[PDB]
RNA sequence: AGGGAACCCACUA
């Protein structure tokens, strides 16, 4: 699972434009702590862009 | 010959409902016709209102002896 | 690794397992520079 | 830590349904319109425009909890009229009123800007 | 530390009025007359300038790290 | 010494047998909520997504608990463990291999605490038996326990910084006896 | 001559200002 | 002057001779917990805990003794438009309704600073501790965390975010297929923020010594404690936006709505006089004088001044309902009052346990929220559960949910 | 068939506020208009700050928070701009956001005032309002301190965050003479008359009208600068009409899918 | 019964604590059965006398038929039976309360049910109840 | 920091408003809380209650 | 997928 620890950008959905580092990932869901806010949200992996 | 109260005490009600709910959650045969019911507590309450819980309450007198009251024999307050 | 001296503000090349001190003034309090990662805030 | 995002005031999440009708059987000819992601802004105008209708016997809205974003409107009508029809008519009258208000406001802005 | 951009209560812009307020105060205006000349009518915006403590002037007295 | 270990309020008997630290307990600040019923407590989502109730799998709830297992510990209305009959705990926070997510009748799923769950809710000092009553969980956004305003008189509570404790009953038997003995409506009139 | 009752409220705070100008607030330490 | 009988924390109370004296005592206790700018060189200090308010304001209603406490220079609080009204029931029993729009505009926003330190102390020629980034193939006992936030020196950099299971200092102790053990420093659990400043130095013992300052911005939320300068403390009960708030005819929504019932049993009349004097001060442009024993200031003079500004002389205003737009039948006392944000936040206090660490001796759950400990179901709780008759709940609290054993 | 026929009088129209009177409408309609002024009129505001460098005395969230509150000229652009949650671009495109950059270093020996003039947009019509008076100070820089950042300004409305509130103060008033007794004065003579009171100085309240309901509503919509105040009112009426239209479409679907 | 009351309460204080609020129950019976107090009643006084007698026979605290248990039963329900005969007096049921026959039958059944609900439940930890009941007002003093 | 101006204190990254009066002990700022005691060398006469002594004059 | 104890002090309700 290469997604964990990578800085990621949310590209679809209401959180579009939020940046963060993935904490734990599945094949369809990641736990992304948001850089912008003080939360770790759950986001579908189709809405994520690595950078 | 049974000198204890004919009413079910609130402690008896709580423990009969808990025990029966756990039994139903362990797939005991339900005694009543549940209608879309899933939560074992509501099934135990519906069995208790129908006076169908297959449980005997053994009330201990302070002298050491006991009295066996079936749940269907006690008057159901709540 | 790059550290900033506390009092003379000069950039310092500091390796690992060497004592902390400035090349210029010898002052022993060093500060790390800001990260180069993408830092993004919602303006809220 | 437990802060809801600011967009759940107004955004339906996937699978949430904007408005549901529930014909409550407690009294004849009444419905419960549960509108999601709305607040007092629409609840109050819909309630008052329903109260202008003479065939509406009851009209009230509520926010069940201010930390949730959900409006429950309860409309009861005379039996020769339905709460769904009352709700649609109330929204049409509100839309026509706001259209008239917008046009008269544009006319008044154009009159005062010129003089 | 620094002047807020908006009045907390209403949201009127007061972040452009601090240096103008201080210039009026240096010009022997009373504080109420300086707030009147800046167009702060509601008492919510007047307490933004009236009660502001410019602490960033004190924090600029320390030399920067880099 | 051993005597010093056994004596006092901090010793073994009074400090570790009569009273002790417990699992499945929560504590945060209490804030008012006039919109809750007197037997509801508003619980933050982080407290509820951390506190779990072990629900025994039946044919009645095979599908609901299967969905809860599928959601996992990340999504809030989800689960944290599967306990098989033999007693091992499948941790659902490691998103394990999909053979583990199988649910048989007799398994226990440690699902997250959800709406309608029965909790004991308590304010110290616990002076009388209405200082510790039962409440139905309602999940509300922010980070405080939320109470009705009529309920603050038995708890002797206000909202100037009070914190109250939430114990989650872990069995069906104890949840049932809190429901039938210690709920707030049953505690309305005191015998005192 | 002496401080009138109308000047007293400013005289007393002038002398308190002078006191705190020298002594400060941690003078005992 | 007779107001020199008060100390530092009671000299900030406006009109303390109009307050019931336990309330002055409580404000002397709570002015020390108020958040402001505690010192001007706070960017240099690596204090373990620091709380800096974004926008501290000096009070609009002042005592003359706060010119010597330097409260005008380092103030702790914000002048809030405060309505004393019963609105929707969320300010009952010492609570506060806040304006969400004001809070969005920076009202009582503050930044929290936590500092962490580690010594890279060599203890003999056997156990050596190193600041370095651990790797799985070399270090034993890594805590399954994210370790690539660290730089090459084992220290994190300023600007990086961290959550409660992130490592900020990488410390490895050499072990006498694993050469060394991980003894790294993580953040506090259920915490978050930005790394603000990493300072590297050497202590007296000559060992490498780091201090890392992590900053987190604390926006006011429900359950955050706010107090006025009159012992009137209370958590935030709810936050309404500006269009939900009640408003005056000129569109002034209160920043804070406090309960009327907080006043009569406490008799903080200085609070109401400070609201009235603050309305006069904000309209006039003065800073009001609230020095305790003053005959030049009484309530009637403040009232006549206030009525000179087109207001009701007693400080009431006709508020309109924010939801329906209708005039409220009662006229609401509203005016600028100095509120303090206290250091007691709810995100520093929320704690839950399900199952976690247990004490080594008695195998019961640990002590305190900082180590994921449980809550003591104490003796009085045992006694109450006895009085309930709940024998099985008592059994699972004192046997099953603490330390079951065979 | 029971719609109101509301008339409008503008009494004052400046570049910073519009003062108007609405007759012959209901109190709920008037209050919802006043609420949509504050909460549902979309403007452009900064909601995405990348800070490449920040040597100032204020931390990065402080700067970003101040940048979000700077008003940007939203006239005629916000209507054709997309919500970024609706836009199909990956990150940010000119159809949903406006890119701002700031790059200030202080090398002069005196304090540099980083104002909103230093915010430079790529769009020539979404600029800071104060740049289009004095400029809004973001930070003061000491010698050697610098602030370099990239900001994106997306479309949003004030129900989400108050930085998308277009209004400074929405004054609202009905029945200035208290002829409906919606407020009951304990002593009516202690109360100053309104700006719109028609009573002479002798009389304190109007006589109680038992048949009256609120019919005439006085507004003073001050604008923080993003939109012109008449654009605030027209956008609010359009937005309220659009909310009602969307609700009616969803309700039509739910009625025909019973 | 009056002389026994004079012995028990020698200060003449009539306020007692008893299970069934008989006056409110009579008021409930008046409202349920729409008892007009301006009309003659259909309730025979001997029905009142016999109904109170047979109601007192089933308000049982001590269970038994030997003289020890029936004496303990007469002691345990002494004030409640004195109050029940004073309140459901045949003169007061005709002159004052004016209940009908069905209202009186309902009243008897409701007194019996409320009394049997008031009896203490075995298992009840009344010592801890008493300790907390005397303990938390001590925090007030 | 004795006798330094505000500019000299700001050069040393010290706060000019800081009052002092504390000690830096291992990087911790330590304040000595003043302790009260009976005054020495003064004759105090008390009544010891429920004791064999009616009066007691200590110094 | 979790290697501290003890004491002191301050604080909360
Ligand atoms: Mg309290
Ligand atoms: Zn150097
Ligand atoms: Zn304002
Ligand atoms: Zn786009």
């Amino acid at each position: 699972n290469e997604l964990i620890g990578q800085t990621v950008r949310i590209s679809q959905g209401p959180y579009k434009g939020y940046i963060g580092v993935v904490k734990d990932a599945t094949e369809s869901t990641a736990r992304v702590e948001l850089h912008s806010t003080c939360q770790t949200i759950s986001v579908d992996r189709q809405r994520l862009t690595t950078v | 010959k049974r000198i204890t109260t004919p009413y079910m005490t609130k402690y008896e009600r709580a423990r009969v409902l808990g025990t029966r709910a756990l039994q139903i959650a362990m797939c005991a045969p339900v005694m009543v016709e549940l209608e879309g019911e899933t939560d074992p507590l509501l099934i135990a309450m519906k069995e208790l209102k129908a006076r169908k819980i297959p449980i005997i309450i053994r009330r201990y007198l302070p002298d050491g002896s006991y009295e066996d009251w079936g749940v269907d024999e006690l008057i159901i307050s709540d | 690794m790059i550290y900033i001296c506390g009092e003379c503000h000069t950039e310092n090349e500091i390796k690992s397992r060497d004592p902390i001190r400035c090349r210029e003034c010898g002052y022993r309090i060093m500060y790390k520079k800001r990260t180069k990662r993408l830092v993004v805030f919602d303006a809220r | 830590m437990n802060a809801p995002p600011a967009f759940e005031s107004f955004l339906l999440f996937e699978g949430e349904k904007k408005i549901t009708i529930n014909k409550d059987t407690k009294v004849p000819n009444a419905c419960l319109f549960t509108i999601n992601k709305e607040d007092h802004t629409l609840g109050n105008i819909i309630k008052s425009q329903l109260l202008k209708d003479p065939q509406v016997l009851f009209a009230g809205y509520k926010v069940p909890h201010p930390l949730e974003h959900k409006i429950i409107i309860r409309v009861q009508t005379t039996p020769d009229y339905s709460p769904q029809e009352a709700f649609t008519n109330a929204i049409t009258d509100l839309i026509s009123e706001l259209s008239l208000l917008e046009e008269r406001f544009r006319v008044a802005i154009k009159d005062k800007q010129e003089g | 530390m620094i002047i807020p951009v908006r009045c907390f209560t209403c949201g009127k812009i007061v972040g452009n009025k601090w240096e103008a307020y201080l210039g009026l105060l240096q010009a022997e205006y009373t504080e109420g007359d300086a707030l009147d000349a800046l167009g702060l009518k509601r008492y919510c915006c007047r307490r933004m300038l009236l009660a502001h403590v410019d602490l960033i002037e004190k924090l600029l007295n320390y030399a920067p790290l880099e | 010494s051993l005597k010093q270990r056994l004596k006092g309020k901090e010793g073994r008997v009074r400090g570790n047998l009569m009273g002790k630290r417990v699992d499945f307990s929560a504590r945060t600040v209490i804030t008012p909520d006039p919109n809750l019923s007197i037997d509801q407590v508003g619980v933050p989502r982080s407290i509820a997504a951390n506190m779990t109730f072990a629900e025994i799998v039946t044919p009645f709830n095979i599908d609901r608990l299967q969905e809860l297992v599928r959601r996992g510990n990340s999504q809030y209305p989800g689960a944290k463990y599967i306990i098989r009959d033999n007693g091992d705990r499948i941790d659902l926070r490691f998103h394990p291999k999909p053979s583990d997510l199988h649910l048989q009748t007799g398994y226990k799923v440690e699902r997250h605490m959800c709406d309608g769950d029965i909790v004991i809710f308590n304010r110290q000092p616990t002076l009388h038996k209405m200082s510790m009553m039962g409440h139905r969980v309602r999940i509300l956004p922010w980070s405080t326990f939320r109470l009705n305003l009529s309920v603050t008189t038995p708890y002797n509570a206000d909202f100037d910084g009070d914190e109250m404790n939430l114990h989650l009953p872990q069995s069906l038997e104890t949840r049932a006896e809190i429901q039938e003995l210690a709920m707030v409506p049953r505690m309305i009139v005191t015998p005192q | 001559d002496e401080i009138t009752p109308d000047l007293w409220q400013e005289a007393c705070w002038i002398v308190i200002s002078s006191y705190f100008d020298e002594k400060g607030l941690v003078r005992q330490q | 002057h007779p107001s020199m009988i008060l100390g530092v924390c009671a000299s900030i109370i406006p009109f303390p001779d109009h307050n019931q004296s336990p309330r002055n005592t409580y404000q002397s206790a709570m002015g020390k917990q108020a958040m402001g700018v505690y010192i001007t060189n706070f960017h240099v200090r690596m204090d373990t805990l620091a709380h800096v308010l974004y926008y501290p304001q000096k009070p609009l209603v002042t005592t003359r003794s706060m010119e010597y406490l330097r409260f005008r220079e380092l103030p702790a609080g914000i002048n809030s438009i405060v309505a004393i009204a019963s609105y929707t029931g969320y300010n009952q029993e010492d609570s506060v309704i806040m304006n969400r729009s004001a809070v969005d505009r920076g009202f009582f926003r503050s930044v929290f600073y936590r500092s962490y330190k580690e010594q890279e102390s060599k203890k003999g020629f056997d156990q050596e501790e190193v600041f370095e980034k651990p790797t799985r193939e070399t270090c034993q006992g890594m805590r399954h965390a994210i370790y690539d936030k660290l730089d090459d020196d084992g220290l994190i950099a300023p600007g990086v975010r961290v959550s409660g299971d992130d490592v900020i200092i990488g410390k490895t102790v050499t072990l006498p297929r694993y050469t060394k053990r991980d003894c790294s420093t993580f953040l506090r659990t259920s915490e978050t923020g930005i790394v603000d400043q990493v300072m590297v130095t050497l202590n007296q013992e000559g060992y490498k010594f780091c201090k890392i300052r992590v900053r987190s911005v604390r926006i006011p939320q429900i359950g955050d404690k706010f107090a006025s300068r009159h012992g009137q403390k209370g958590t935030c009960g709810i936050q309404y936006r500006q269009e939900d708030m009640p408003f005056t005819c000129e569109g002034i929504t209160p920043d804070i709505i406090i309960n009327p019932h907080a006043i009569p049993s406490r008799m903080t009349i200085g609070h109401l006089i400070e609201c009235l004097q603050g309305k006069v001060s904000a309209n006039k442009g003065e800073i009001g004088d609230a020095t305790p024993f003053n005959d030049a200031v009484n309530v009637q003079k403040i009232s006549n001044l206030l009525s000179d500004y087109g207001y009701h002389l007693r400080g009431n205003e006709v508020l309109y309902n924010g939801f329906t737009g209708r005039k409220i039948t009662s006229q609401i006392f509203i005016g600028p009052t100095y509120y303090q944000r206290l250091k007691h936040m709810v995100d520093d206090k929320i704690h839950s346990r399900a199952r976690g660490p247990i004490q080594i001796l008695n195998r019961q759950p640990m002590e305190g929220r900082s180590r994921d400990g449980g809550l003591r179901f104490g003796e009085m709780e045992r006694d109450c559960q006895i009085a309930h008759g709940a024998a099985q709940f008592l059994r699972e609290r004192l046997f099953e949910a603490s330390d079951p054993y065979q | 068939p029971y719609a109101n026929q509301p008339t409008v009088r503008i009494t004052e129209l400046t570049d910073e506020n519009v003062k108007f009177i609405i007759e012959n409408t209901d109190l709920a309609v008037a209050n919802s208009i006043r609420r949509v002024f504050i909460a549902e009129v979309p403007i452009i505001a900064i909601d995405w700050v990348q800070i490449d460098a920040n040597s100032s005395v204020l931390h990065d969230e402080f700067i970003a928070h101040r940048l979000g509150l700077i008003p940007l000229t939203s006239d005629d652009i916000v209507d054709k701009l997309q919500y970024s949650r609706d836009c199909t671009c990956e990150e940010f495109c000119p159809e949903c956001s406006v890119e701002f950059t700031l790059d200030v270093r202080c090398n002069e020996d005196q304090t540099r005032h980083v104002t909103s003039r230093d915010l430079i947009s790529n769009s020539p019509r979404v600029i800071p309002v104060t740049s289009r008076q004095d400029d809004i100070l973001i930070v003061k820089l000491r010698k050697g301190q610098e602030l370099r950042l990239r900001a994106y300004a997306k479309k949003g409305f004030g129900k989400e965050h108050a930085k998308w509130n277009p209004t400074a103060g929405v004054a609202f008033e009905y029945d200035p003479d208290n002829a409906l007794r919606h407020t009951v004065y304990p002593k009516p003579e202690e109360w100053p008359k309104s700006e719109y009171s028609e009573l002479d100085e002798d009389e304190s309240q109007a006589p109680y009208d038992p048949n009256g309901k609120p019919e005439r509503f006085y507004y003073n919509v001050e604008s923080c600068g993003s939109l012109r105040p008449e654009t605030i009112v027209l956008s609010a009426l359009s937005g309220l009409k659009k909310k009602l239209s969307d609700l009616q479409t969803q309700l039509s679907h739910e009625i025909q899918s019973d | 019964d009056r002389e026994v009351l004079r012995v028990i309460f020698p200060t003449g204080d009539s306020k007692v604590v008893l299970p069934c609020n008989l006056l409110r129950m009579i008021w409930n019976a008046q409202k349920i059965f729409h008892i007009n107090p301006r009309l003659p009643s259909d309730l025979h006084p001997i029905k009142v006398v016999e109904g109170v007698k047979e109601l007192s026979k089933k308000l049982v605290i001590v269970n038994g038929d030997d003289p020890l248990s029936r004496q303990a039963q007469e002691n345990a329900t002494l004030l409640f039976n004195i109050h029940l005969r004073s309140t459901l007096c045949s003169r007061r049921m005709a002159e004052e309360f004016r209940l009908s026959g069905e209202a009186f039958d309902w009243l008897l059944g409701e007194i019996e049910s409320k009394f049997n609900q008031a009896i203490a439940h075995p298992g009840e930890m009344v010592g801890a109840l008493a300790a907390q009941s005397l303990g938390e007002p001590a925090t007030q003093m | 920091l004795n006798g330094l101006t505000d500019r000299d204190l700001c050069e040393l990254n010290e706060c000019p408003l800081d009052p002092g009066g504390y000690f830096i002990i291992n990087g911790s700022e330590k304040v000595l809380i003043a302790q009260e005691k009976m005054a020495t060398n003064t004759v105090y006469v008390f009544a010891k209650k429920d004791s064999k002594y009616a009066y007691t004059g200590e110094c």
